[PDB]
């Protein structure tokens, strides 16, 4: 969050939480209300047979 | 020994000028909150 | 290890093609009122524009 | 019953105007399309990059 004089006051780490994901897809700094989709589970195989 | 990082460990990622606008950017950060060694040594 | 670097007189409130170390562009220059940290050199849009 | 209507007339045009300075969310449908509009250029300034 860059401020008016060119420096930056705050920051968000994207992997943090889900809150942090859902701050970064929303490119905001704060999170209104409601349901965001944010990522996308997928289960990753195992072996190999 | 351990200890918390909190949130130090951020740089500025390049020299430009940006005013009261929020930028994502991917680079090499500290993680947040993460464990950090602490020595004494 | 580079050679020398051409060098030329600013020009003001007129259309050229201005190159700044690494940033080419064509545009009109005037004065500006904002501020830049030390270490930085150019400013940039929210739209990723110069 | 004039009186009585007028009176409510002007009890609901008051209470309309209290909602309106207080509600944010009651303009919903012209921010939103201010925004696509926003999003779909910013989307095509990046695209041109």
């Amino acid at each position: 969050k860059y401020n008016e004089n060119g420096t930056i006051t705050d920051a968000v780490d994207c992997a943090l939480d889900p809150l942090s994901e859902t701050k970064c897809t929303l490119k905001s700094f704060t999170v209104e209300k409601g349901i965001y989709q944010t990522s996308n589970f997928r289960v990753q195989p195992t072996e190999s047979i | 020994a351990y200890t918390n990082s909190f949130t130090r460990g951020v740089y500025y990622p390049d020299k430009v000028f940006r005013s009261s606008v929020l930028h994502s950017t991917q680079d090499l950060f500290l993680p947040f909150f993460s464990n950090v060694t602490w020595f004494h040594d | 290890v580079c050679g020398p670097k051409k060098s030329t007189n600013l020009v003001k409130n007129k259309c050229v093609n201005f190159n700044f170390n690494g940033l080419t562009g064509t545009g009109v220059l005037t004065e500006s009122n904002k501020k830049f940290l030390p270490f930085q050199q150019f400013g940039r849009d929210i739209a990723d524009t110069t | 019953n004039q009186k009585l209507i007028a009176n409510q007339f002007n009890s609901a045009i008051g209470k309309i105007q209290d909602s309106l300075s207080s509600t944010p969310s009651a303009l919903g449908k012209l921010q939103d399309v201010v925004n696509q509009n926003a999003q779909a250029l910013n989307t095509l300034v990046k695209q041109l990059s």
